[PDB]
């Protein structure tokens, strides 16, 4: 998920270390989920429409 | 017996939900069977499965039983398209005839592209055009002749810009069908409107001609890409199916329990 | 209008000593208490009532009448909610309160009809299983244990 | 009063902020926020929208503006669209810049286009939209769709015979003019006759390959009521019923 | 008209960019994309190479945006392979191979351009001007 | 003194753990020891795990992180009000009172524009 | 990193065991380390998974390793590649780069310099859905053939986690509520 900026808060123009995001956030737990795995990962995803049968696009991390 | 497991619907319903009801609906009379049997009944089939799932994703989240129903109700009177209640496709392993309208068929691709009526035409009659200078949109609410001419010419435009889309997405061959069309209501006045359609202005070079006139301008430029041969009207063989004896299968059949009793409890649990 | 009766009826509930030496309420400081101790007790045989309920039988004297109850087994986690928990003069005591008695209204609730009623809700076996948490739960914490 | 907003309310309220005095230096916040700009379709564009996008970007510094579309293709008319402001973009503008290679078509069909759009002077009737003549891919020069005999053309123009027709006797009989040569391709084309082919590479013409282009949903029906008495099922990929109405 | 060079476009003022049908547009916004992350035409180059963050694209349709950044996004990709690996199978890739001297550093802009490929600025119509009405809620006067 | 053990998963945390349970004991038995946890899920996954470990997961508080940091704010200082003054909703009906006083302030002529328009008490909430 | 006056910092603390009681250093190699940082202050990783998602795990190691007070101890048990998904976590605990890009002809013509993975291996999979629903049974479907497959798999030890839990969930019910009492499994 992203989430647009307000606009007008100053932590989104100056970022630090401790900031929350939910773009980093996510992209850590992909990796979590992934160190997490013992003995089995089954990742599913919408990779044709049921509509018109077009072509969909996973994710940039998988 | 039927008002019985009927009873029993109910209280799966009531209990498990829409899915499970309609799913052991159909294992127990085994209506999928006999519509996958059917000639035609498998979009019948995928539009009981789409309104199925539809009907499961509005009854999760309303509480009542009857509220479902009343939903159902109301969608049915209504018959306004959203994105979701649209209806699908019913097969895609089997190939089929695509028809796509034009304004669908921008930017896509067909080897092999059928135009039959590319030569109709529709004559507008309200006066919404565009200046030739200051290019903004002018509604003329009088029925002044000027402004209707202006707006056809831009109504001829749009269907020579429809004709350019729907020549420039074949790739190995485009068949069209050109006919003497008169929009007038005279049978036989001398001329034809095939000047006031898309095609004909390309054809017979934007003047009015007759129909041996259209055919000379259609036999006039003759190459090893352009060729053109009679409409003939004739049926011998609707098809061959050639079919094929389906291969075999069998569902694998589970062995041991997924899990044991296994459930974090209190001492009301075991009470 | 219930609460002046209330305050005192609390007041000559916390007066009454609850003990086998006479220890009332008041006596337990902050630090000797512990109130609504959560415990997950984990089992990984399947938990037969008929094998259970003889072992029961065996000890418990409460266990005379009240034919056994019929449950499926279970193999997993089991949770509690022990209300409290207080030491004194060296010595663990535990306490549970019920309160429903919608039965009684005179001064008949003398201990045959308490243990008629222990029998009759089955907190037998809820309270030998708060006395095996908190033995397990004495086992791990204080090293050298005896029950 | 609602606090509710539309798709069009969007355009408004950004063209009715960009309108106003203070907000001119808000489009200067858009030229701190996006410094360039890569418009794709630009034939199906409101005037309010190319009258924000000239207030943004037409003669500031450091900003690019690159408006790529087609004067062709703007069908979208009945939505809102308009090809005048197109020629009010291109009067506006001064550098033109045009494609020449065509990758997806036979060259055969190519030349078709090129023969029968470059007959006349201006042929969209227009002075502000030019057609120019496009040249075909090289690696796709040996694209031939044959049939049982000899090669078969890119165009084929159907001629009906007779005087004069009518509008539903003529779409009937085109509808079995096109129906028979559908069942004529997918007959022959089961049977290894009919190919497409790519240099060397063969490929039988299946049922998904024929598409029937049609303009509105009733000849469409009448498309699929033709196609269906001669055994061959079709899709209507431009259906957009509900399924409640059935 | 003039004939169009993906790799010899000014980026300067406003040009119109005339795609014929079945053209290469959505390969050539790709060019485009690719020309204007890295820096590329010389003269008639940015004078900056910018992020993802500030290159804008608009197209009309969802799933035609949708396409179009999985199609930047495989031009990224193919473009920093080919950056690391010197050569490519493609005259396009070839010749923007050529136009550059460092290979180290268009190849890590690249893979920033990769990483940052979740966060592109590949927006519709209405949705770049509610996302502006939303940013500037001060300047439009909106809720 | 803080310890911070790095490890790849968390089963070796957990051995941990419980190699410091058994190791230090607490010197009061009816003493909570406290477990910070991400959620609630984590929390009963944790119990479950030191029942498996222990036999008896008792007397054990997973409190949040927040929750944690109130508790060491109430525990190690004295005379802290329950509820803050500079809540969500108190900030924004004290804003709401002060934003209108200020808006003859030259700092603010930003949003004088923006709500000295049109205004029935919506843009200003 | 910040400074190279805290590089140095950085590199006299090391990691003790808790239970074997050995020393080991925060680097692979304490002389790169300095080559290791770029110029700017971020170090350029091997792993490419690790340095574009891990952005929340650098923070918070950066902010772990600037206090000054702190003892870290490491229990680190290593993982014996077989599998793919294992292949994977070794990558990416022993901080090595294992994509091939093919930078000469050598590299990119021979092909045997990668890892083998075994057609049998299903520890890693990508399945390509077109209905959510269609996704979720396909999912409950592989979910019954990994518990029939292994025998020592208990259901408490499988989850499943669905980034857009409110467009699933009615049909994660739906396809698991729907299961006859030789294939239900509890949910």
């Amino acid at each position: 998920r992203q989430l647009a900026p307000l606009g007008f808060d100053l932590m989104s123009q100056k970022p630090k270390r401790g900031d929350r995001s939910r773009r980093d956030d996510d992209r850590y737990l992909f990796l979590e989920a992934l160190i997490s795995a013992q003995q089995k990962l089954y990742i599913s995803y919408i990779g044709r429409s049921i509509q018109d049968n077009s072509e969909r696009f996973p994710s940039v991390l998988v | 017996v039927v008002v019985e497991e009927f009873d029993g619907y109910r209280q799966i319903w009531r209990k498990r939900g829409v899915m499970p009801m309609l799913r052991a609906l159909m294992s127990a009379r085994n209506i999928a069977e006999n519509l996958l049997a059917t000639a035609g009944g498998e979009r019948r089939l995928t539009d009981i499965l789409h309104i199925s799932e539809l009907l499961q994703e509005a009854g999760t989240q309303l509480e009542s039983e009857h509220a479902l129903v009343r939903w159902l109700s109301q969608h049915i009177l209504e018959p306004d398209s959203n994105a979701s209640s649209q209806q699908m496709r019913l097969e895609s392993d089997k190939h089929l005839v695509q028809i796509v309208t034009i304004h669908k068929s921008k930017g896509l691709e067909y080897p092999l592209v059928w135009l039959p009526f590319i030569t109709n035409f529709r004559v507008q009659e309200q006066a919404f055009y565009h200046d030739r200078h200051s290019f903004e949109a002018v509604l003329d609410l009088n029925a002044a002749p000027e402004s209707v001419d202006l707006a056809e010419a831009e109504r001829l435009a749009e269907d020579l810009r429809l004709l350019y889309v729907a020549l420039t997405r074949s790739v190995w061959h485009c068949s069209l069908g050109v006919a003497p069309l008169v929009r007038r209501r005279g049978d036989k006045k001398g001329d034809t409107d095939v000047h006031q359609s898309a095609l004909g202005r390309l054809l017979q070079k934007g003047e009015p001609q007759d129909a041996a006139g259209l055919r000379t301008c259609i036999e006039a430029l003759c190459d090893d890409d352009i060729a053109w041969q009679t409409a003939q009207t004739g049926d011998n063989q609707p098809w061959q199916v050639n079919d094929v004896s389906t291969a075999e299968l069998n569902a694998k059949t589970l062995q041991r329990l997924p899990g044991d009793n296994w459930r974090v409890t209190s001492y009301s649990g075991l009470q | 209008q219930w609460e002046p009766v209330l305050t005192e009826w609390i007041t000559a509930v916390l007066q009454a000593p609850l003990n086998e030496t006479g220890v009332s309420l008041s006596q337990l400081s902050a630090r000797n208490k512990q109130v609504e101790m959560e415990f997950y007790l984990p089992i990984s045989e399947p938990l037969i009532a008929s094998q259970l309920d003889t072992l029961i039988r065996q000890f418990d004297p409460l266990s005379a009448g009240c034919p056994p109850l019929e449950f499926m087994q279970v193999r997993g986690m089991l949770k509690g909610f022990i209300d409290l928990v207080f030491r004194h003069e060296g010595r663990y005591y535990l306490l549970a309160y019920k309160s429903n008695w919608l039965g009684e209204d005179s001064s008949a609730y003398t201990q045959q009809a308490m243990a008629a009623a222990m029998q009759a809700h089955r907190y037998d076996l809820q309270y030998q299983l708060y006395t095996l948490a908190l033995h397990r739960y004495l086992r791990h914490r204080i090293a050298d244990y005896d029950y | 009063r609602r606090g509710e907003l539309g798709f069009d309310d969007m355009l408004s309220r950004l063209d009715s902020a960009l309108r106003s005095e203070s907000g001119e230096v808000l489009a200067a916040a858009i030229r701190t926020r996006f410094p360039v700009a890569m418009i794709d379709e630009f034939q199906d564009t409101d005037p309010q929208q190319y009258r924000i996008f000239r207030r943004i970007w037409h003669h500031q510094p450091e900003t690019a503006l690159l408006l790529i579309g087609d004067p062709k293709q703007a069908i979208y008319a009945f939505r809102g669209a308009d090809i005048f402001t197109y020629m009010k973009a291109r009067s506006e503008v001064h550098a033109h810049y045009t494609l020449d290679t065509n990758w997806r078509s036979a060259p055969g069909m190519v030349n078709s286009v090129n023969k029968l759009f470059s007959q006349t002077d201006d042929a969209f009737m227009f002075r502000e939209i030019p057609f120019i003549p496009v040249k075909s891919a090289g690696k796709n020069q040996a694209l031939r769709f044959v049939f049982k005999g000899e090669t078969q053309p890119a165009m084929k123009m159907w001629l009906m015979e007779g005087e004069s027709c009518g509008v539903g006797d003529y779409q009937s009989t085109m509808a079995q003019v096109c129906a028979a040569q559908i069942r004529d391709w997918l007959q022959a084309g089961q049977r290894g006759e009919a190919l497409l082919m790519n240099g060397d590479d063969a490929r039988p013409v299946r049922a998904s390959d024929i598409s029937v282009l049609v303009r509105s949903r009733q000849e469409a029906a009448q498309v699929r009521d033709a196609l269906t008495l001669l055994e061959i099922p079709s899709v209507y990929l431009s259906n957009r019923d509900s399924v409640f109405e059935t | 008209a003039e004939t169009l060079d993906p790799l010899r476009l000014p980026l300067q003022g406003e040009r119109l960019i005339e795609a014929s049908a079945g053209t290469g547009k959505t390969f050539t916004i790709a060019a485009l994309y690719l020309r204007l992350l890295l820096g590329l035409g010389g003269s008639a180059a940015f004078p900056r190479p910018l992020t993802v963050e500030e290159l804008l694209v608009v197209t009309f349709t969802e799933a035609a945006t949708a396409e179009l950044r999985g199609r930047i996004r495989s031009n990224i990709h193919e473009l920093r392979i080919a950056c690391l690996r010197e050569t490519t199978d493609n005259p396009l890739y070839e010749r923007l191979l050529e136009e550059i001297d460092d290979k180290a550093q268009a190849a890590q802009w690249l893979l920033l351009a990769e990483r940052q490929m979740d966060e592109a600025a590949v927006f519709t119509i209405h949705g770049f001007c509610q996302r502006m009405l939303n940013l500037n809620a001060f300047e439009s006067g909106m809720l | 003194m803080l310890r911070v053990y790095h490890s790849n998963r968390l089963d070796v945390l957990e051995a941990l753990m419980e190699f410091i349970v058994e190791r230090e004991r607490l010197d009061d038995p009816f003493e909570p020891e406290m477990i910070l946890v991400q959620s609630t899920g984590m929390a009963q996954w944790l119990q479950m795990t030191l029942s498996q470990k222990f036999g008896i997961a008792a007397n054990i508080d997973f409190p949040l992180p927040a929750s944690f940091i109130w508790d060491m704010f109430v525990r190690v200082l004295p005379e802290i009000p329950k509820e803050s003054a500079f809540n969500k909703q108190s900030m924004s009906w004290k804003l709401m009172t002060l934003l209108p006083q200020l808006l003859e302030r030259e700092d603010f002529t930003l949003l004088r524009h923006y709500l000295t328009d049109d205004s029935d008490k919506r843009k200003l909430f | 990193i910040k400074d190279p006056a805290y590089l140095a910092k950085l590199l006299t603390r090391q990691r003790r065991h808790s239970f074997e009681d050995r020393e080991l250093p925060l680097f692979r190699d304490s002389e790169n380390a300095g080559q290791l940082f770029n110029s700017d202050g971020e170090q350029d990783v091997g792993n490419p998974l690790l340095a574009s998602w891990g952005k929340l795990g650098r923070d918070y190691i950066y902010l772990l390793s600037d206090l000054e007070s702190s003892q870290e101890l490491d229990a680190f048990v290593d993982v014996t590649p077989d599998n793919l998904l294992h292949n994977i976590q070794s990558d990416i605990l022993e901080l090595e780069n294992r994509a091939v890009a093919g930078v000469n002809i050598e590299e990119f013509s021979r092909s045997d310099n990668k890892r083998p993975l075994d057609p049998l291996d299903s520890s890693i999979t990508f399945h390509v859905c077109h209905s959510p629903q269609r996704e979720v049974e396909v999912l409950h479907d592989r979910l019954l053939a990994m518990l029939e497959e292994d025998p020592t798999l208990t259901p408490r030890d499988i989850i499943v986690m669905v980034a857009d839990i409110d467009s699933y969930s009615p049909f994660i019910q739906a396809v698991f509520g729907s299961a006859p009492a030789d294939r239900y499994l509890p949910y």
